[PDB]
């Protein structure tokens, strides 16, 4: 029964984000609850993840930090907080992180 | 009055209703932004054709000398509060047709512009960034605190 | 009459269907076997009170009790 | 007005609600391109042609490049010709997607717009990969093209062309057999062949009326005579036949794209005459002649022999022509742009006589009109 | 304690209207291969609250040329009329037990067009006049069919009461002996509520906004909630008319669950319908309802007149 | 009585929303926001010019068909009558009169549009 | 070479049944419900970005040599090839006698983003860089001087150099 | 994915459940545990007024049985 596998995937997405707290944090911040392979992190706190099973355009993403250059970025996340090397990687310009 | 200011700033910035005012290439770029790839409707941004039920206006294209009274009347018929988002280079400073005899050198001369989006045409991701910047500008409004101080 | 019927069925089937239903509703109740059953069903509904009558002593049909066999029964609707 | 294409002023004398006299007041997007062209050289006047018809960009680039190459008595390499034809067919698919989806939105079916604008975004990504800009490529230049195709692009083109015919079939199921879509276009905007030719109509309008004429089959350009494809011909002059012709033109564009992808030859991408096409940046920094030619090409511009020409290409809207007159200097003396939208909007008065107002907006939709092209 | 019952009837249908706007945008995006509103809240649960507060802190912007009496009178009358016909609906026990609730529904549905006419005429514009004329033509089209549909469906019920309509479902649904009339009734409910492809008043491509093109925020939201309460209530009425459920006097939970699920599915079907078809011209509206619908429903009306006499199946009036 | 209470409560809730929508926010009006809407240009004349409306006969015959409905509407209670033959014959007769009016409209070119 | 588009009791009964029972309307509704049950293509902006290319035409930048010394040599080819006349250059020799610039102004509300200056520069000084999210709030902020262009170059050198390394063999 | 609409529409289900159920529960309060006596004609009203006049508390829902008489 494939629906039980869907429920298993849902509970593993709940567990794999650090728990209910991380699940609710990523739900209220990124409006998404998908887990992925952690590509890396930068010096500010931006955690860059990937998951090759998703379709093109959704295979690479970033969770932004909470305090970059003095401002509180818990809710005011901006598109221009990406350093240039991660800017090159994130927009699908090359396959080398 | 600080928290009530925080409430009405959240209500206005999460239900922005733009108006269908395009003129040129940049209008097709706006329609490309409204495609399922970028999905303006997920941000509380749904197109409304009437100026009387619109919140913001994105001026896309070249504003010519035959078009300035029309844009001015359409802007003057919108209810307060109203924000104007310039788009492209034609509505920014004339752009390619800056020196032409029948092109208004930037639509700032007709309407007060809040957010400048540069490009020719600007990419739809950049346009989404400009709309998010406008939302963050609405968020930091201080109407009721300033009213309480006055 | 087959060619004309095929023509109107090809042009507008709605008029053909409407006229067929109208003709059926006209000619079928005149051939129905249960219309008189509807007549006695409507006539047998006890709306007002069944007041009795005075007695001169000469009546073979009307009863003195509701459970007496004399008088009309309603077995036909009970079975149907 | 959403049914209006941004800039339009249709003043109509509604006799109750039917039209007796309809007049399109235009000029709300008259930038005056043909005066700004004569103050710039040919390379500087090339990006002006990207913005006339902003759904048919590369076809206008091809028309301008064909005019300049006919005046310069030079021809591009065959690989450049095949690249130009392939991207012109992608441009034709772009324009037909936009026209059909906007017409269906203006009539009331708003789903195929969102269904195929992601395919339109995919082709915009193809433009992004091949030129560096999502919309205004400035890729087709006099002398061939500007840059070669990047590695791995043609596999993406083949995959998209393989999977696009299912979307075409989905749209054709969603609109062609729909009775509500049919009843808006059975006998609306009927035109005759004599009034098609006498009113200056070109392209689909002629093919809507049964006239057999296509510039890709009678007066061919670069490699279009080496590609086999079909030409749809209507039979009643209504909007239904024109929409069917546009869908069939999309299918034939897929066919031409397959033929292009199976027949691209190796070679260079510019005319090797360095006095017209700029030299490569590798040999510019090593050879003195290449540096001099790069300097004078990007500062003065190549000279064109004096004379006047009028070339015409099969644009996705019809026949796109330019009358270019050069006086021998590095700047054109007079560049006039002939567009199908001008004659189509002129014939809108005749085509809309005797119809209700919704049928007038349907007639407006059935002409693929871009008003930057119309106002020049 | 009728005040508490009235409040609990009238407030959650407004909440249902708001969440109908939510799921409207979500589903309407979802068949268009895109996501819906999900940024503001978790899966966009705070979108209706932002929409409601945003419309009520804008500027009302009364026009100078508009006659202020009917301009201020139209939206309140629209909202009241969309609210005042909810009462005869059995849910499983209606608020007011009227013997002639069908006639009340018909008359208050005839009254619902007057807000549209007064909003069209009160604002001095050509677009509002054209919208009022198209609304008049829509009423011409739909009334003379809808009355006969309701009468011919109701002919097996035996009386005009909506409470006795739940009794007739105890054996079989009336959608089985009246499936053509079910199709006629669904098209009529499509036409009455002014939803696509029978919108013809709040047109985007034909007009700008039609009858309320001059209506700015505040007064504009009343028409929105009136139309959405109208479509929700009309689907509930269709569910009660054709797909009535099993009623048990000892447990109303079963019938509330069943008719809620059925009406919700019918509203989802309405959302599915409203964005798959091109908009009809209003000259073809009475080239269809006065031409194709009317003779068919006349034939079916005389058939349903002559049918209980045929089969000896005269329903009781009590 | 309960119908009156429901009507008064509905009217109170309706008229309270517009009052909240009007007197709560800050008003700021000039002589352009109150102008009539004509897609950004001045209106040509006024909207009080007589429309050359084309379905006048359709509106009048809607009225007449509504009165046909008014004749045909008390039919369910007539299902409880005793004289069933006259009931059925004359309900069929009145529906046939409605159909005769519609057919005469169809033949004599009334359901179409003027001009 | 050419084709005829739209030139075409059981069949009549099938057409009447399609009229009364709405067969093709059910087919179109079925395709609508098919598109309901697919995966939507909405990418999670701003946490996700759309695909791009190393040739992307974005924000103007002034590069530098790998020794700290600036790349522009005041040759005025970019302002001569610019179709919008958005570039203003004023030049003079500085203290060491090197031909450099004193004023290098780009009017970004005039620029059409067509990349002629990035291909006409003989030393690859001016580059249409990769940044597209640079929307401003005031008109004067979209009017770059030489200091802002040099700051943009020093900001985005780490990816501009990689993009040039990836793309330079096609030129 | 698609099932994400299934939360929000469920809320509308509650918004279509709270009114009608409440009426039934109100009918289980003012009528003393029974349903509201549906009056449709004059005889039903006469019987309800008979209960009102015999109950002695001027409430029709207080139904007295055969134990009332001796
Ligand atoms: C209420 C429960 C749920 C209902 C279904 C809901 C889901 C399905 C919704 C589908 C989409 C609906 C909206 C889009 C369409 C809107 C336009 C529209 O409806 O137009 C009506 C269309 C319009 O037809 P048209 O558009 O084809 O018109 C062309 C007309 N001619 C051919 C003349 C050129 O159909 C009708 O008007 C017919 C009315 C309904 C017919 C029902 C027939 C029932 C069976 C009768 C008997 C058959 C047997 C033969 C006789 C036997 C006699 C004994
Ligand atoms: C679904 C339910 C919806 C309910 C309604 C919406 C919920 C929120 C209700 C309150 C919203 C805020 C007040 C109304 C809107 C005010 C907008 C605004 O910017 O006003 C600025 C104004 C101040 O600006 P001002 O007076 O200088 O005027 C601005 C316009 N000029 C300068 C051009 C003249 O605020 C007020 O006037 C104060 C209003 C009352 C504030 C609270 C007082 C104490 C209450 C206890
Ligand atoms: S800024 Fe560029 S893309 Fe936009 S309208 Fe002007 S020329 Fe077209
Ligand atoms: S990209 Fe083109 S328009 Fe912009 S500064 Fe460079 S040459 Fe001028
Ligand atoms: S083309 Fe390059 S070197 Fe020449 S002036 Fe411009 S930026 Fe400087």
């Amino acid at each position: 029964m494939e629906l039980l596998q869907v429920l298993k995937r849902g509970l593993q997405q709940v567990s794999g984000h650090g728990g209910l707290r991380g699940y609710l944090r990523v739900l209220f911040r990124a409006n998404d609850v998908r887990v992925g392979t952690l590509v890396g992190e930068d010096k500010y706190g931006n955690k860059y993840y990937e998951d090759n099973k998703q379709f093109f355009g959704r295979h690479r993403w970033v969770i932004y930090t909470t305090e970059m250059n003095g401002k509180n970025t818990f809710w005011d996340v901006d598109g221009s907080m990406v350093p240039p090397e991660w800017h090159r990687w994130l927009h699908c310009m090359t396959d080398d992180p | 009055v600080a928290k009530l200011d925080d409430l009405i700033n959240w209500a206005r910035r999460s239900s922005l209703w733009p108006m269908t005012f395009g003129l040129a290439c940049c209008a097709v770029e706006m329609m490309h932004m409204a495609a399922p790839r970028y999905d303006m409707d997920r941000f509380g941004v749904v197109f409304r054709a009437s100026p009387r039920q619109s919140d913001v206006m994105i001026v896309a294209g070249t504003l010519t000398n035959k078009m300035a009274p029309a844009l001015r009347k359409v802007y003057d018929q919108m209810p307060e509060p109203r924000y104007v988002v310039s788009m492209g280079s034609c509505a920014n400073g004339g752009g390619y047709y800056h020196y032409s005899y029948s092109v208004v050198r930037g639509c700032d001369r007709i309407v007060p512009v809040d957010i400048y989006v540069p490009g020719c045409p600007p990419t739809a991701e950049a346009l989404l960034y400009g709309i998010l910047q406008l939302q963050k500008k609405i968020k930091r409004e201080k109407r009721l605190r300033i009213w309480y101080r006055r | 009459v087959a060619a004309f019927l095929k023509n109107v069925w090809a042009k507008e089937p709605v008029l053909v269907a409407s006229f067929a239903i109208a003709g059926l509703a006209v000619i079928l109740p005149t051939l129905s076997p249960y219309t008189k059953y509807s007549l006695m069903i409507n006539r047998a509904t006890p709306y007002n009170y069944p007041v009795p009558l005075r007695d001169d002593g000469n009546m073979p049909d009307v009863p003195s009790h509701p459970q007496d066999p004399q008088g009309p029964s309603l077995e036909w609707l009970k079975r149907l | 007005h959403p049914a209006a294409h941004g800039v339009l002023r249709l003043v109509m004398e509604l006799s109750g609600e039917m039209v007796r006299k309809c007049d399109p007041h235009i000029g709300l997007l008259h930038r005056g391109t043909e005066k700004l062209i004569e103050y710039k050289t040919y390379l500087q006047a090339l990006p002006y042609f990207d913005r006339l018809d902003y759904v048919s960009m590369m076809c206008n680039e091809q028309a301008y490049s064909l005019a300049v190459e006919k005046l310069l008595n030079i021809q591009p390499p065959p690989r450049a010709q095949w690249i130009r034809v392939l991207f012109g067919e992608i441009t034709r698919l772009l324009n037909h997607i936009m026209a059909v989806t906007t017409h269906a939105l203006d009539i009331g079916a708003m789903t195929p717009f969102f269904w195929m604008f992601e395919e339109r975004e995919k082709m915009f990504e193809f433009y992004e990969r091949v030129s560096g800009a999502r919309m205004h490529a400035a890729y087709v230049r006099p002398g061939g093209v500007h840059q070669d195709l990047p590695l791995g692009l043609m596999d993406d083109i083949y995959e998209f062309s393989k999977n696009f015919s299912l979307r075409i079939d989905e749209l054709e199921e969603m609109l062609t057999n729909n009775r509500i879509w049919r009843n808006r276009t059975v006998d609306i905007g009927v035109v005759t062949a004599e009034d098609a030719l006498n009113y200056g109509f070109s392209g689909v309008m002629l093919r809507g009326s049964g006239i057999q004429w296509d510039l890709r089959k009678t007066q061919p350009y670069d490699v279009y005579d080496q590609v086999e494809f079909d030409v749809p011909i209507g039979s009643r002059g209504d909007c239904y036949d024109r929409y069917l012709c546009r869908v069939e033109e999309m299918r034939q564009s897929i066919r031409i794209i397959s033929q292009c992808l199976n027949k691209m030859p190796p070679g260079e991408i510019k005319v090797d005459d360095a006095k017209v096409s700029p030299p490569k940046r590798a040999e510019m920094k090593t050879s003195m002649e290449s540096l001099i030619h790069h300097f004078k090409l990007y500062t003065e511009g190549y000279q064109v022999p004096p004379g006047a020409t009028y070339t015409a290409i099969e644009a996705p809207k019809g026949e796109f022509g330019v009358y270019l007159v050069s006086d021998g200097s590095s700047r054109p003396y007079r560049c006039k742009i002939k567009a199908p939208g001008f004659a189509h909007l002129a014939g809108l008065d005749k085509m809309s006589k005797g119809h209700m107002l919704a049928d007038v907006v349907a007639i407006i939709g059935t002409q693929d009109i871009v008003f930057g092209e119309v106002d020049r | 304690m009728f005040m508490i019952n009235v409040l609990t009837l009238i407030i959650p249908i407004l909440l249902a209207v708001a969440f109908l706007t939510l799921v409207e945008r979500k589903v309407l995006g979802y068949m268009q291969f895109r996501k819906g509103p999900n940024v503001v809240g978790p899966y966009g649960l705070l979108q209706p609250i932002a929409d409601a507060i945003k419309l009520f802190i804008k500027e009302p912007l009364r026009p100078a040329t508009s006659s202020i009496s009917m301009f201020i009178l139209a939206p309140i009358l629209a909202l009241t009329l969309a609210l005042t016909m909810w009462i005869p609906l059995p849910m499983p026990y209606p608020l007011i037990n009227m013997n002639l609730g069908v006639l009340f529904m018909l008359a208050m549905s005839s009254l619902a067009v007057y807000s549209i006419l007064w909003s069209g005429w009160a604002s001095n514009s050509k677009y509002a006049l054209i919208g009022a004329l198209r609304a008049v033509a829509q009423t011409i089209s739909y009334e003379v069919t809808l009355a006969i549909i309701l009468l011919s469906v109701l002919l097996m019920n035996g009386s005009f009461t909506l409470s006795t309509l739940i009794i007739t479902q105890e054996q079989v649904w009336l959608i089985f002996p009246a499936w053509p009339l079910a199709m006629m009734w669904f098209i009529s409910t499509l036409a009455e509520t002014n939803r696509a492809p029978f919108d013809l008043t709040e047109g985007e491509s034909e007009l700008v906004s039609g009858f309320n093109v001059e209506y700015a925020a505040g007064p504009f939201a009343l028409f929105f909630m009136a139309e959405y309460a109208n479509i929700i209530m009309m689907n509930i009425f269709t569910t009660t008319l054709f797909l009535g459920a099993f009623h048990n006097p000892y447990m109303p939970e079963l019938y509330t669950i069943n008719f809620t699920i059925k009406s919700l599915l019918l509203s989802i079907t309405f959302l599915w319908i409203r964005a798959s078809y091109p908009r009809f011209r209003y000259d073809q509206l009475m080239h269809l309802l006065w031409k194709n619908f009317l003779p068919l429903t006349l034939a079916l009306c005389m058939w349903h007149v002559s049918l209980p006499i045929l089969l000896s199946s005269i329903p009781p009036q009590t | 009585m309960n119908l009156m209470i429901t009507l008064l409560t509905n009217f109170t809730l309706a008229t309270l929303l517009v009052t909240i929508a009007f007197w709560l926010p800050q008003l700021n009006v000039y002589s352009e926001k109150t102008s009539p809407y004509e897609c950004g240009f001045d209106p040509m004349g006024s909207a009080r010019l007589p429309f050359s409306m084309k379905f006048f006969l359709v509106a009048i015959t809607f009225l007449l068909f509504d009165l046909e409905i008014a004749l045909l509407l008390p039919l369910p209670w007539a299902s409880q009558t005793t004289n069933l033959n006259t009931m059925l014959t004359m309900a069929l007769l009145l529906i046939f009169l409605l159909a005769v009016s519609l057919a005469y409209e169809w033949t004599q070119k009334g359901l179409e549009w003027t001009e | 070479t050419y084709k005829y588009v739209n030139l075409r009791m059981k069949s009549v009964t099938d057409r009447a049944a399609q009229t009364l029972l709405w067969t093709e309307l059910i087919r179109g509704l079925g395709m609508t419900l098919s598109y309901l049950f697919r995966e939507p293509a909405t990418i999670n902006y701003p946490f996700e970005k759309g695909p791009l290319s190393p040739r992307f035409r974005g924000e103007h930048a002034l590069r530098r040599y790998p020794s700290g010394e600036e790349r522009c040599i005041a040759c005025k080819l970019c302002e001569a090839v610019c179709p919008a006349q958005a570039i203003t250059i004023e030049a003079e020799p500085r203290a060491d006698g090197s031909r450099r610039t004193t004023r290098y102004d780009i009017d970004m509300t005039k620029c059409i983003y067509c990349g002629f200056c990035q291909e006409a520069c003989p030393v690859d000084a001016i580059v249409e860089g990769p940044n597209f999210e640079f929307s401003t709030e005031t008109h004067e902020e979209l009017l770059y001087n030489k200091e802002k262009l040099l700051n943009n170059g020093d900001k985005w050198e780490a990816e501009i150099a990689a993009n040039i390394q990836a793309d330079y063999l096609y030129r | 994915m698609w099932f994400e609409v299934l939360p929000g529409i469920a809320v509308m289900g509650v918004c279509l459940f709270i009114p009608g159920m409440a009426t039934a529960r109100i009918h289980r309060f003012s009528n003393g545990g029974r349903e509201k006596r549906v009056a449709h004609y004059s005889y039903q009203w006469y019987l309800m007024e008979r209960d009102r006049r015999v109950s002695g508390v001027n409430r029709y829902y207080v139904s007295k049985g055969l134990e009332n008489i001796d």
